[PDB]
């Protein structure tokens, strides 16, 4: 597994090679340009939506290595190399990893926002102190949310490329292509929702 | 931030270009206004001074 995360971590880190080549603010654009700049100023104007860029500006390189990170490894899960090849998120430990982070991260941002002391009880009374019991099962959950579903989906994925992988070439050939074709755009919207949520779950956690 | 800049940067060039363009039509009338002004007074300092010296006369 380690394996399959490591060749998308050099894919994603030859692309900011390439960036740090290519780069001209008074020039052209080629592609790795464009496909930067429209995630960084998306994923800009999101948080300026929501909490504003002069606030929580650390947010900003989380969210966007998160979603190149998994999105890469979602399109390569499609390249053809069934017969070694298998997507990271099937295991439970990528996942975990990544949505543990996020966690401890914007937790950490709102402890040093509003201190050790502060953060945690205003974070349970929340936004109507007569949730305040849930807003721990509302806590509790930003977590888990992020990774079981990173998870479930691409292991649905994973299984089912083996499952159809049952069939004799012939017919494999179409469920195949057909599951691959809407993979990657589940992929990508499973990279979007994540990213998304974190910016979501940061704001939330300053206020 | 500076593709930004460079959409900002061709605005204010363009307002700067309209209003130094304004300006220099100001410029040029309000120099010919000063210089219809004297010429004006150097005539009628001449004409006074041919009426005072034709009483004088």
């Amino acid at each position: 597994t380690i394996l399959a995360t490591a060749v998308t971590a050099v894919i994603v880190i030859a692309l900011a090679f390439y960036l740090r080549a290519k780069v001209t603010s008074t020039g052209v654009p080629s592609g790795v340009q464009l496909f930067w700049e429209a995630l960084t100023i998306q994923m800009r104007q999101q948080i300026e939506g929501s909490i504003g860029m002069k606030i929580a500006p650390f947010v900003l390189p989380l969210s966007v290595t998160i979603f190149v990170f998994i999105l890469i490894s979602n399109w390569l899960a499609v390249l053809p190399l069934q017969y070694l090849y298998k997507a990271p998120a099937s295991d439970i430990n990528f996942v975990l990893a990544l949505a543990l982070f996020v966690f401890v991260c914007y937790h950490a941002a709102g402890i040093w926002r509003r201190g050790i002391v502060g953060h945690p009880i205003k974070v349970v009374k929340g936004h109507v102190a007569f949730l305040a019991p849930i807003n721990i099962v509302e806590e509790l959950a930003k977590p888990i949310s992020l990774a079981l579903r990173l998870f479930g989906n691409i292991f649905a994925g994973g299984i089912l490329v083996a499952l159809i992988a049952m069939f004799p070439w012939y017919i494999q050939w179409f469920p195949n292509a057909v599951w691959k074709t809407f993979d990657l755009f589940v992929g990508l919207i499973q990279a979007f929702i994540f990213s998304l949520l974190t910016i979501l779950y940061f704001s939330q956690s300053m206020e | 931030a500076e593709r930004e800049a460079m959409l900002a940067k061709t605005a204010a060039d363009n307002r700067k270009s309209a209003e130094q363009v304004a300006a220099a039509q100001a410029d040029y009338e309000k120099e010919m206004a000063e210089a219809r002004a004297q010429a004006s007074a150097l005539r009628d300092e001449a004409r006074a001074a041919g009426r005072s010296v034709v009483d004088e006369k």
